RNA sequence: UUCGGGUCUUGUAAUUGGAAUGAGUACAAUGUAAAUACCUUAACGAGGAACAAUUGGAGGGCAAGUCUGGUGCCAGCAGCCG
């Protein structure tokens, strides 16, 4: 649901 | 000129969509699909409602 | 990722500023003379948090964590929830939502779920009280806080539903350039896991203090008792004092630490309160910035509110040239003509903001 | 499993739905 | 010619009428 | 009730307005220029030759317009000059009457919001009968009534007889344009734009002969201003129409050539012209600077004007010691909290009660301004301007430039970088370059939820996937839409065309505007291949914005019965693999007939067969259908026209038709032809008796039985 | 009372595919009917 | 004459229903709002939003099956120009 | 027959 | 109103023919202070006589279409969307 509701993600990068 | 590269690129992207377009649809894209018609074993991985 | 800014100073307000306006900016050197430089665990999730409650955003964070980089999105909402880190509580993860509340596509619905006090930053009474009649003078009319469960340091377990439905199109222009007259002090003295007899004490002290005033002084006690009232024991107290011919409120607060005194924490409640009347002109100098949001993103129009010099700090200057760097909007102001006080007047262009994600 | 989730689903939509139109004939017919 | 008469649609300006006789 | 209407804000300078734009439009020879020499010849009394460009003339005291004559072949010409116009002249041919160019140009402001429409007659001394002359004039006139609101009056013009019209005929007309009386408009009072007066390129020669003639010029352009107060700081994105979007680098107004002559006469008499009198430049002949001061520290500020964290919430206090010996006492606050005694009494009684209440029926607004909600409400618009009026009359300098920006009508030059070699090369005056100052909405990039209906006059239907050349906002841009519908407000199934008739909803990629925004598309711009032909092909509006939509094709899948019982049948050939059927086994499926039923299991020994139950006994030759749904995805394309970057301006081509492809590439409409329909003739069928078994037959009693 | 007749068009029943027609005329819901009418009689004579 | 305000009932599903064809319009002489029916949901294609229409009387006779009670005004001409023009095709609104 | 029960339960109802 | 009863050259998006005429354009003359028009009249001017009148009201029918409820195959709402 949420994977495919959703668009815009965070590039977190460590 | 920025404006003359970018208008080849265009028309690059111009011939893409009318050979799309002008091509055959998606066996998905159809209706009414037959096993035959469309490729063996593909509802699987196209999971469908 | 083209407007540039330093320091880890004034985050979510530039994260929202961004947000509002649309400009991609990009934060840089986030604590380099650190054990740790970069970023915090409860700065993290409130960028979780905008990307939940925005849409299309991309928030890139470099892998030293020192360099953040965001190109906002839309504003959507609906309805979630959200985990506070036990760093920081509910009140600073809430604020920043009462930034971008009425200007969203669907209604907002965010259940908080954490700790609901510290020293620094705004409880839940305190947020209620304290800015919510500030948003209800620029239009917002149906927005509530409710308290589910209530949590307390340093284990926190409590949940607060904050629901805003009054998806206005742009805050309309305010114009208070006098002095208002407070009519009443309310107040709300709360605790968790003791005895009430503490929250007599509190409320004792501050009426103590108050007893030189002749305006009315009602304070309500709030005990939470049984499963609803989260782990750890705790009291605070807020005070507002209400403006009621205009909708106007000053509010100060403080919580009692480990081993403090109910009646000391009531009369220092009071003489902060006190304090930020006399420094007070039509705002506090804590809901003075979402005052001044609102100001510069209210219609193509000149809007007028009355400060003071004392309310003039270096917070502000900053606020002002963090809003100037985002909006180009400066603000005017104009001494006046008043030969008692020294107040000013700030007057502000509002630039043509709307609620453009709504549907019609 | 998924379809036992997709019952589940549209008869929640189909009581918010419903709901939803009580009360704007509610409205209508008191305002 | 290289001017563009309108049409008798547009002329007339009849937009949706029935059938009638 | 008559006069009642809808409240609206009019962002116009009360102090020195600019120019009145008119736009002199209509077919290609009907006498479009000879109207704007002998305007002119009027408004100021001098015959002028090679009309080009916009020309600014000045008429009474207080009024100047601005004559744009538009090229009459180029639809983009009349898309932007009927976004940005506000009096149109339009000249109609007498003989020929009405044509395709006058139609589509109506239609087009009628779209992006009517601007004060006036027709002229021309062409009216080549009637040889008074009385078809007459007919004539009365039949143009209510058909321009039926466009134009009724009662709309329209002049009419003889012959040039010294290459001017009859002085009568032109002397009523700019009466009528001078007592013209304008109103509010939505995009022109919310965006601000400016019709470029005169343009020049800077550079240096030698950096042009270095470079080789390929490096983007800066560029000059001067013009009055309009609708909105431009803001003064650099770096502004605005788009020119038919040049790309631009971000202005520097800003500066200027004296303006035609001052009206009130304005002139004014600094005269504030100081202690009259010739030059048109223009027409492309023919011939303290606490605020502390803050804002960006290199001194806040904290310095603070200490030159007496002489910190934000992440935390409240305010810096200090000791609670030094608080409460301060604050022991409350008489410092106690002004801001609340015979000759006797009538104190009764004052300070009254004061208490003015509290008190305070503000509750104060006038009520109502019987203050005469028992009109409309009079209230544009009496609280007029209040608010007003307060804006003398808030920017108190200082000269930054409250004029650095808060409110360049009003409107302030001449102003403006200098923009990386602007193609193209522009400057192919520009000509006889074009406009007009000029839109955008938003946040309009910079961004998403798709759109628009619904829109086929233009009513055009003749073909509009496809899905098919480009169309849309006109929304300042730009114009073809694009792939995809025309949707909700199927009873549950699903936004796609279409393959537009309903004929009615509004569907589309949705597109392309840069976001504002919602509730009319818009409108023609599918060829290209002046080359035009015929006959409506231009126009889609109206609508914008309603709302996203990066996605959840949008739906409906497939359904086939099989065919081939062995059945009473309500149960195997069906083959829709399935590839027992995987498959286990999949979508528990199926509510149905067949041509309108039973229903369910795949029920998987069979063992053919690959794809199954087992399903039906209601009833299904027929042999039947076929079974699955309805389900696949989801569809929005070409990401985005063409903007560049018509002015181009050198002939006209035949633009873009990405062209699909009935265009087919034919250039000599394909065949594609048509199975088991899809076309028939002209069936159902015979009438007789079915069999009924047939008892024969235990019941011996058995049934003697009366009752079949003899 | 407020329809246009375009609203109130027509819309055409297809056929049987062609390549199937061995099995013939493709049976559609009046049809159904008129079986299922049939068949429910016989059922009740019969249980008779 | 009024301001559109809202078109209600667009969540609802079964088409060409009552609670479809209503408004939400307020009266701008008394600042009022009240509904009003608008004919074929094509016409309600048409009213959208900030629209000055003009009501007048319903002046029914007779009910209807699924027909709202004490919805009193029925929408006339919608920014100046007929919705029964607006609906025909011969006219075209003006923004 | 039919077409004039269907007009008569029409006039009925 | 249901079982039904009454009565009669009827029906045709079937073919086909020559005659008539003014709406209109127009020499002309009359009219008029001068015109326009009417009334007159050469010459043109009719087979979707496309030389293409309306405004309202009542009702039916249709799909491998859509939505909702069900004591299957039904009912309701409706359908420019297959
Ligand atoms: N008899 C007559 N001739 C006219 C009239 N109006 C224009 N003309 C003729 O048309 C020409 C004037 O057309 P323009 O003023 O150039 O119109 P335009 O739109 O500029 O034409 P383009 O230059 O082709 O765009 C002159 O040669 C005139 O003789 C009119 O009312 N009567
Ligand atoms: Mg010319």
């Amino acid at each position: 649901k949420m994977m495919k509701n959703k668009r815009g993600g965070v590039i977190d990068k460590r | 000129s920025s404006f003359e590269k970018q208008q080849i690129e265009i028309r690059k992207q111009i011939e893409q969509l009318e050979n799309e377009a002008v091509a055959e649809k998606k066996w998905s894209l159809k209706g009414e699909v037959k096993a035959k018609d469309r490729p063996e074993d593909a509802l699987l991985t196209e999971e469908l409602e | 990722k083209y407007t540039t800014f330093q320091g880890s100073q004034n985050f979510r307000l530039r994260i929202v500023l961004a947000t509002l306006s649309g400009k991609p900016i990009k934060i840089e050197k986030i604590r380099s003379g650190d054990l740790n430089p970069g970023l915090k665990d409860y700065e993290v999730s409130f960028l979780r948090l905008i990307e939940s409650v925005t849409n299309g955003s991309v928030i890139e964070i470099s892998y030293t964590g020192t360099t953040v980089i965001y190109r906002p999105g839309i504003i959507v909402g609906g309805a979630s929830t959200h985990i506070c880190p036990s760093s920081k509580p509910v009140g600073y993860f809430v604020e920043p939502m009462l930034y971008l509340a009425p200007f969203s596509k669907k209604k907002f619905s965010i259940l908080f779920k954490g700790i609901t006090a510290s020293h620094n930053d705004a409880g839940i009474e305190a947020i209620k009280w304290g800015l919510m009649p500030v948003m209800e003078k620029f239009g917002v009319r149906e927005c509530a806080l409710h308290t589910l469960k209530r949590g307390s340091p340093p284990l926190g377990g409590g949940e607060v539903h904050l629901v805003v439905d009054s998806l206005i199109a742009q805050p309309i222009t305010m114009h208070e350039i006098d002095r208002p007259i407070i009519s009443s002090i309310t107040g709300v003295a709360y605790s968790t896991r003791v005895s009430p007899s503490l929250v007599n004490r509190m409320i004792d002290g501050a009426k103590k203090v108050l007893k030189n005033l002749q305006c009315e002084v009602n304070i309500t006690a709030d005990v939470w008792r049984g499963e609803n009232s989260g782990k750890s024991p705790g009291w605070g107290i807020t005070l507002v004092a209400q403006s009621k011919q205009k909708g106007w409120s000053y509010f100060a607060e403080d919580i009692g630490d480990a081993g403090s005194i109910p009646e000391e924490l009531g009369e220092k409640v009071a003489c902060q309160l006190l304090e930020e009347i006399s420094k007070s002109a039509a705002v506090g100098r804590n809901q003075l910035p979402l005052a001044i949001v609102y100001m510069v993103i209210g219609k193509e129009d000149i809007g007028r509110l009355r400060i003071n010099k004392e309310q003039i700090d270096e917070r502000f200057i900053i606020l002002l040239r963090d809003i100037k760097k985002i909006f180009n909007t400066e603000v005017f102001l104009k001494p006046v003509d008043e030969a008692d006080n020294e107040d000013m007047i700030a007057t502000i262009k509002g630039i043509g903001f709307t609620n453009t994600s709504k549907k019609i | 499993f998924e379809a036992r989730q997709r019952i589940e689903e549209k008869n929640k939509e189909s009581s918010d739905y419903h709901a939803k139109m009580a009360h704007i004939v509610n409205t209508i017919n008191t305002e | 010619d290289g001017k563009r008469a309108i049409n008798y649609q547009i002329l007339k300006n009849k937009g949706l009428t029935p059938k009638r006789n | 009730e008559r006069k009642l209407h809808v409240p609206m804000v009019d962002r116009t300078p009360e102090d020195d307005p600019p120019p009145f734009i008119v736009a002199v439009v209509g077919p290609p020879g009907t006498g479009k220029t000879t109207l704007i020499r002998s305007l002119v010849r009027r408004m100021t009394k001098s015959t002028l030759n090679d009309i080009q460009g916009p020309i600014t003339v000045v008429s009474g005291k207080h009024r100047r317009l601005t004559f744009l004559e538009c090229p009459a072949d180029d639809l983009n010409a009349m898309i932007d000059i009927a976004k940005i116009a506000d009096l149109v002249l339009l000249l109609i041919d007498g003989n020929f009457g009405f044509e395709m160019e006058t139609m589509e140009f109506l239609n087009i402001a009628q779209h992006h919001g009517m601007p004060r429409v006036l027709g002229v007659a021309t062409h009216l001394d080549l009637f040889k009968s008074q009385s078809t002359l007459r007919a004539s004039k009365k039949r143009l006139k209510h058909r321009f009534w039926t466009e134009v609101y009724q009662g709309a009056k329209l002049f009419y013009l003889s012959g040039v007889i010294n290459g001017r019209y009859p002085d009568r005929e032109i002397l009523n007309l700019s009466r009528f344009i001078s007592v013209m009386k304008f109103r509010p408009l939505k995009w022109r009072n919310e965006h601000p734009y400016m019709l470029a007066d005169r343009f020049t390129d800077l550079t240096h020669p030698e950096l042009i002969e270095t470079q080789g003639l390929q490096i983007d010029r800066k560029v000059a352009i001067y013009g009055y201003l309009h609708g909105t107060p431009l803001p003064s700081a650099p770096g502004t994105r605005v788009h020119i129409a038919g040049v790309g979007d631009f971000s202005v680098a520097q800003i500066e107004k200027l004296p303006d050539p035609c001052p009206t002559p009130f304005y002139q006469q004014k600094l005269d008499d504030f100081e202690r012209d009259k010739d030059k009198l048109i223009y027409a430049p492309m023919s011939d002949v303290n606490i605020g600077k502390l803050i804002y001061m960006d290199n001194i520290s806040p904290e310095e500020c603070i200490r030159r004007w007496r002489g910190v964290d934000l992440e935390k919430f409240v305010p810096y206090f200090d000791t609670f010691e030094k608080l409460a010996k301060k604050w022991k006492s409350v008489d410092a606050i106690k002004e801001r909290f609340l015979r000759e005694m006797n009538a104190a009494k009764k004052e300070k009684l009254r004061a208490q009660f003015e509290i008190e209440e305070g503000e509750n029926f104060k006038e009520d607004d109502e019987n203050n301004e005469y028992d009109t909600w409309y009079e209230l409400q544009k009496a609280k618009i007029s209040k608010q301007l007003e307060i804006n009026n003398i808030e920017y009359q108190e200082m000269t300098p930054e409250q004029r430039q650095r808060i409110e920006g360049f009003k409107a009508g302030s001449y102003v030059r403006i200098v923009f970088e990386k602007v193609p070699m193209e522009f400057v090369k192919n520009f000509n005056p006889k074009f406009p370059i007009v000029m839109g100052g955008l938003l946040p909405t309009e910079i961004k990039f998403g798709i759109v939820k628009a619904r829109l209906r086929r233009h009513r006059w055009h003749k073909k239907i509009l496809k899905t996937n098919d480009p169309l050349v849309l006109s929304l906002g300042w730009r114009r841009f073809q694009t792939l839409p995809i025309y949707t519908t909700t199927d009873s407000r549950t699903r936004t199934r796609m279409l393959k065309y537009t309903p004929e008739h009615t509004y569907c909803n589309a949705a597109f990629y392309g840069p976001l505007c504002s919602p509730n925004t009319p818009f409108c598309g023609v599918q060829i711009v290209a002046n080359s291949d035009t015929g006959n032909g409506f231009r126009i092909a889609a109206t609508g509006i914008v309603e709302e914005i996203d990066v996605n939509i959840e949008i739906v094709k409906k497939l359904k899948l086939v099989g065919f019965p081939y062995k059945i019982f009473k309500n149960t049948a195997f069906i083959k050939d829709m399935f590839s693999s027992a995987m498959e059927v286990a999949r979508f086994e528990g199926a509510q499926i149905k067949t041509v007939s309108g039973i229903r039923g369910e795949i029920k299991r998987a069979l063992s020994k053919p690959e794809g067969h199954y087992r399903a139950a039906f209601e009833d006994k299904i027929l042999m030759s039947d076929i079974v259908i699955l309805r389900s749904w696949y989801p569809v995805r929005v070409k990401k394309f985005y063409n903007p026209v560049t018509s002015l970057l181009l050198k002939e301006k006209t035949e633009w081509k873009g990405l062209r038709l699909t009935g265009q492809i087919r034919a250039a590439m000599n394909l065949e409409t594609p048509s199975n032809p088991d899809s076309a329909y028939h002209k069936i003739e159902r015979v009438e069928r007789h079915f069999n008796g009924l047939k008892v078994p024969k235990a019941v037959q011996k058995e049934l009693p003697f009366k009752s039985q079949i003899h | 009372k407020l329809v246009h007749d375009v609203q109130k068009k027509q819309h055409r029943e297809r056929s049987q595919l062609t390549s199937r027609s061995r099995y013939g005329f493709l049976e559609k819901h009046k049809d159904y009917v008129k079986r299922a009418q049939d068949f429910h009689r016989k059922q009740s004579t019969l249980k008779v | 004459k009024g301001i559109v305000l809202e078109k209600l009932g667009i969540e609802s599903k079964q088409p060409n229903s009552a609670i479809r064809k209503c408004v939400r319009v307020q009266l701008i002489k008394n600042g009022k709002k009240v509904t009003a029916f608008v004919p074929n949901d094509g016409c309600l294609n048409f009213v959208d939003e900030n629209d000055e229409v003009l009501l007048a009387g319903f002046g029914r006779k007779g009910k209807a099956k699924g027909d709202i009670p004490g919805v009193r005004f029925k929408v006339v001409k919608v920014s100046g120009v007929s919705l029964l023009a607006l609906w025909k095709e011969k006219k075209e609104k003006p923004r | 027959r039919k077409e004039r029960l269907k007009k008569l339960a029409k006039m009925e109802e």
